[PDB]
């Protein structure tokens, strides 16, 4: 309803209770409070209104000082309507930030304290310190550098070409008087600035300014020609005049401102299996606990099983399980893995894994209570689950568990040996080159593995790119070998990005390997790193410890580049509902936020917009089932026009592109579809829109779209622009995300209503001399999307999920299925071929041009095929249904024909092309 | 020596049947797993809401403590001033504060009871899943054995497709 009864606790002990309006701000509520307090006991002892701040318990069960008194009570969302007056004391900045973080990242910061965990505490202390420090350094930097941090250049793939004189609209900040004048495509932005001043000087130095794309936080600066900037490149193709505004440096500063050894212990590894708790199994059956040590994929020794105790909730074993390996042999990242089974005198109940050494390198001893995760029955059907996370299940109150006890190894605590000790032990140790060449130059076999091990020094000298192979042959259950491999690894030459990406896979768990990988990933530019950001984040789910190199790397780049930080934030935020990552991601977000107080503001606004949309979408759903679309559409609009809603949906930076300002909502233009999940279509006033979806997971679409974007870049890097439309797609929450609407477009189905409709529609949108452009845009884009969809194995392609733009560009949407989900053939559509051929039965010149486009596109992707396989291999981490296993990866090997030669592959593509053309008529 | 079957159509018929049973049993398991996840999410939400009650109650009990220490002085004052008017107001106001605590405590209790019931549901969901898993895995294996037998027999992929689909 409107009013809500609010409890007020005064600092004298007095208690007041009265109704206030839900949408009233806290400042107003203080006035109402003071007005009523004067008529209650002990008033005269109070200081003035302004000497106190309200305090509430917020949704995440934390106390919050409500410093911003312009906030509305309904927006504050206290647990119960209870407000307490306290002093304006202590480090309020620290108090304010801590509370905002909790609201922003999902998880209350207190939830981290509640775990009573040194690893958590050390992470927070060390990472928050580093992130705050980076932030403080950043504040000291100059307006140019801060602009670079905040709004990095969006350049075309040319960077990291013809000359024409074209017009630019230039104005100043504050003044309506604009200037239109010609400047060349090869002029640097500093030169264009100088012209605008010389115009102003007729009626301040040119270096005391920057150029803004007005309407947007996208700026033109640096040592690059105009045509390499995306905004100009976009305008050039379209033939439109770019509109710039010259901003003074001061204005940029304004927004800136506001003991025993391990190898000595030759004792076989053992544990006490004490007890299980909270088992929910079949009473008729019996219970067994399976165990095994692991290092990545490989077993360190054979597995061992418990006795068949009967099925009860609280089973008891008290057995020693001894393993076929000594404590001196255990590798650093040795991983003890359990699985609880229900066998009939075979159901996998649940599993749980545990690192033997802790985060400070100490060999663990004593009791341990592993809260288990339930086993998902899948195709592979393995005994244990070594790939699973080491983190315990956070549902400690309801989840099944096993109580175990690591025995005391020694009277003193024992650590895994230091690097100096590793390099000491690791130091000591025509014909053969033939066998090794063959093996490498081109899954190994026992004979081959021992050769590679013998010739491991030859691999380092002459086949440095084979490190991954040599790491897999190494016998990680023998401490001598491990030391020898690590010796080589420390002297190993820097490998390229592509190699480093492979080494981040879960097959390579050793911390020195991860360290070598990241060390090779540091040469990444921000643009390229951005292409792989999603994969790098999913690899965090393979890490053993919270404090790792990869997290540090990601936070470093997130702190130096605000675009990276933006998307890092949303990748982590979108999975905070997922139990197995909530802790790790929570901690990274906290640290990110402390180094990024400016962006926190932006992200807060976005988060509030998104929470209103969820509520808006839920209101639409409940209305749609009762009343028809017209009536529901208008009810949507009324719910939007409310002050709390409208303000929260208005005036925000877009999550899809933080440079885009979503200013005024066009409520009349907003709508939805009565489909699965009732997605909302939200329009803004340069008239951008977004789709809000709630109900589906959008992660697969984003992966697909990211791979098409990567394709586009790869093609664009070798002179080929296939005029793609890789529209933004961003998971934000639990089965929630946004899609960037593409304007001036329609679905092929809708346009098709001889059926020369496509060409007529094009004609109607590109009359006269514009049509040859439109057809060329269709041809280039149809080629690109024909290849993309073939390579990624995207089927279900129909008139509803393929769209065309008024420019002529074709593009695909709603990529629900890929990688065969059977081989998807290359597909040519008669109606597209017709349009390509300019409405003629035969147009050999044009059609061969189109065929070449397809072939060139495909040839380029093959060149970078290893990149696609590696990126897809890291996405196995994400647990997407259609990217589970080696067979899904193998789909890409075959589609790109990587075991075939370039000529062979192209001849097969041709055959497939031709057969698609034959199939086109049938 | 190598120790480790009727006509093709009859094996193929059983392949269609077992595959249908596998898809039906899989969708059942998928249903329960959606409940398992939802219930798991609801349970944490409730557990966080209990902490929120605990925290709210805490601040009220600080208010109570503050009321006692603080009032002490002023109660004494208007006693030696026949201002039992004001004493009465302070005490009555304090009795209202205590009374509101009892409402909050009762609400916390009602939720603890709900979380107890939903904790029982979680365990029941997890039980039913674990009685469905053996049927599910057995049906997957049987389905796969029938395919393998037919594939060895040289049965065409199109015939196998129509039995599976
Ligand atoms: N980028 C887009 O402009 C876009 N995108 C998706 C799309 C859908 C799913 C996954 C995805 O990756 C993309 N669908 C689109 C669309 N434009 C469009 O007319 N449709 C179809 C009809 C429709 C969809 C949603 C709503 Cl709310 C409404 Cl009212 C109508």
């Amino acid at each position: 309803n409107q009013s809500v009864v609010v409890d007020f606790l005064l600092p004298t002990g007095v208690y007041l209770n009265f109704p206030v309006s839900r949408n009233a701000n806290l400042s107003t509520i203080k006035q109402l409070l003071w007005h009523r307090a004067q008529y209650e006991p002990l008033f005269h002892m109070l200081s003035g209104p302004e000497a106190y701040v309200f305090t509430c318990i917020n949704q995440t069960a934390e106390q919050q000082e409500l410093e911003d008194e312009q906030r509305r009570l309904c927006d504050v969302q206290p647990f119960l309507p209870v407000l307490r007056l306290v002093a304006r004391e202590g480090d309020r900045v620290k108090k304010l930030i801590n509370s905002q973080i909790s609201l922003l990242i999902g998880k209350g910061l207190h939830e981290f304290d509640s775990l009573c965990d040194p690893e958590v505490n050390d992470f927070r202390a060390k990472m928050c310190q580093f992130c705050e420090e980076a932030a403080a350094r950043r504040q000291q930097l100059g307006w140019e550098a801060w602009l670079q941090y905040s709004f990095p250049l969006q350049l075309e793939p040319s960077a990291q070409l013809p000359n024409r004189a074209l017009l630019v609209n230039v104005k100043f900040e504050g003044s309506e008087e604009s200037f239109t004048f010609q400047v060349s495509t090869k002029d640097v932005p500093l030169a264009l600035m100088a012209c605008a001043l010389r115009k102003k000087a007729t009626v301040e130095q040119p270096e005391d300014y920057t150029l803004q794309v007005n309407g947007r936080h996208e700026y033109l600066y640096g040592s690059y020609p105009l045509c390499q900037f995306q905004y100009i490149c976009s305008c050039l193709h379209s033939g439109l005049t770019p509109h710039l505004t010259m901003v003074h440096s001061s204005s940029i500063l304004a927004m800136r401102d506001e003991s025993v050894s391990l190898w000595s212990l030759e004792q076989p590894f053992r544990i006490e299996l004490i007890q299980g708790s909270k088992v929910n199994a079949d009473e008729r059956m019996k219970l067994v606990v399976q165990a095994g040590l692991f290092h990545g994929n490989e077993m360190l020794c054979k597995t061992v099983s418990s006795s068949e105790v009967s099925v009860c909730s609280e089973p008891v074993w008290k057995q020693r399980l001894e393993f076929d390996i000594n404590i001196c042999d255990l590798p650093r990242m040795a991983r003890l893995c359990f699985a609880l089974y229900a066998v009939i005198e075979d159901c996998p109940i649940a599993w749980a894994n545990l690192m033997l050494f802790d985060y400070k390198d100490q060999l663990k001893t004593g009791e341990r209570c592993l809260y288990m995760w339930p086993s998902v029955p899948d195709e592979k059907g393995e005994l244990l689950n070594p790939t699973g996370t080491v983190r315990s299940n956070p549902n400690t109150d309801s989840a099944a568990a096993l109580l175990i006890c690591l025995p005391e190894v020694a009277p003193h605590p024992v650590y895994y040996p230091a690097l100096e000790k590793i390099l000491e032990l690791g130091r000591h140790s025509e014909e053969e080159q033939l066998q090794l060449r063959e093996i490498l130059e081109r899954e190994l076999y026992e004979h081959e593995k021992d050769l590679v091990w013998k010739l491991r020094h030859e691999v380092q000298e002459h086949f440095p790119e084979a490190l991954a192979r040599l790491l897999l042959v190494t016998k990680w259950n023998k401490h001598e070998d491990v030391a020898q491999m690590l010796y080589l690894l420390c002297s190993w030459p820097e490998l390229p990005v592509l190699s480093a990406l492979e080494l981040l896979d879960f097959s390579f768990p050793d911390c020195h390997v991860g360290s070598f990988a990241i060390k090779s990933l540091r040469k990444l530019t921000d643009d390229e790193l951005f292409q792989y950001l999603l994969q790098l984040v999913q690899v965090l789910k393979y890490e053993s410890y919270l404090d790792c190199e990869l997290t540090k790397f990601l936070l470093d780049r997130a702190l130096a580049n605000r675009k990276i930080g933006h998307f890092l934030f949303w990748h982590l935020r979108s999975e905070m509902h997922v139990p197995s990552v909530a802790l790790r991601f929570g901690l990274i977000l906290e640290a990110y936020c402390r180094g990024s107080t400016h962006h926190m503001k932006v992200l807060m606004k976005q988060g509030e917009a998104l929470s209103k949309l969820k509520a808006l979408n839920d209101f639409v759903k409940l209305s749609s089932q009762k009343t028809p679309k017209p009536q529901t559409k208008e009810l949507m609009h009324l719910c939007m026009r409310q002050e709390a809603y409208l303000e929260a949906l208005s005036h925000l930076q877009s999550p899809l592109d933080p440079s885009t300002l979503l200013a005024e909502v066009c409520v009349e233009q907003c709508t939805f579809m009565d489909s699965k999940m009732k997605p909302l279509w939200i329009m803004y006033s340069g008239s951008v829109g977004i789709i809000f979806k709630n109900g589906d997971d959008l992660r697969q679409d984003m992966l697909t779209l990211q791979m098409i974007q990567l394709m586009d870049v790869l093609w664009k890097q070798e002179g080929l622009d296939l005029r793609m439309t890789p529209y933004g797609c961003l998971p934000t929450g639990d089965r929630t995300g946004l899609i960037e609407v593409v304007l001036r477009s329609d679905t092929i189905a809708n346009i098709q209503l001889n059926k020369d409709a496509l060409l007529n529609w094009l004609k109607s949108k590109n009359p006269g001399e514009a049509l040859d452009r439109a057809i060329e845009e269709f041809t280039l884009s149809c080629a690109g999307y024909c290849v993309a969809t073939y390579v990624l194995g995207i089927g279900d392609r129909h008139s509803d999920n393929i769209m065309i733009r008024e420019s002529g560009q074709l593009f695909h949407i709603d990529f629900g299925h890929f990688l065969g989900n059977e081989r998807v053939p290359f597909i040519l559509t008669y109606d597209f071929v017709h349009v390509i051929q300019q409405g003629k039965t035969n147009n050999s010149e044009k059609f061969e041009r189109f065929r070449g486009y397809c072939e060139r596109a495909y040839t380029i992707l093959r060149r970078h095929g290893l990149l696609f396989l590696h990126l897809f291999a890291l996405m196995r981490a994400a647990g997407l249904p259609e990217l589970s296993c080696s067979k899904d990866i193998q789909y890409l090997k075959d589609s790109l024909a990587l075991g075939k030669t370039e000529e062979e592959a192209l001849k097969h593509f041709r055959v497939k092309f031709n057969e698609a053309l034959r199939e086109s008529w049938k | 020596q190598q120790d480790q079957e009727d006509n093709i159509e009859a094996v193929g018929k059983k392949l269609h049947e077992y595959n249908t049973q596998f898809q039906e049993k899989s969708r059942e398991y998928d249903r329960l797993y959606e409940d398992y996840t939802r219930t798991s999410q609801e349970i944490q939400m409730k557990r966080t809401a209990i902490e929120a009650f605990n925290e709210t109650i805490k601040i009220f009990e600080e208010q109570c403590q503050t009321q006692e220490r603080y009032s002490k002085e002023y109660i004494e004052k208007f006693k030696r001033e026949g201002n039992e008017t004001e004493i009465q107001r302070i005490m009555h106001n304090y009795e209202k504060l205590k009374s509101r605590i009892s409402e909050i405590v009762d609400s916390r209790r009602r939720l603890e009871e709900d979380l107890k019931k939903q904790a029982a549901e979680y365990r029941e969901i997890d039980k039913r899943m674990n009685s469905i898993k053996p049927d599910l895995i057995q049906l997957r294996k049987t389905r796969d054995q029938y395919l393998m037998w037919l594939t060895q027999k040289g049965v065409r992929q199109k015939k196998l497709n129509e039995w599976l689909g």
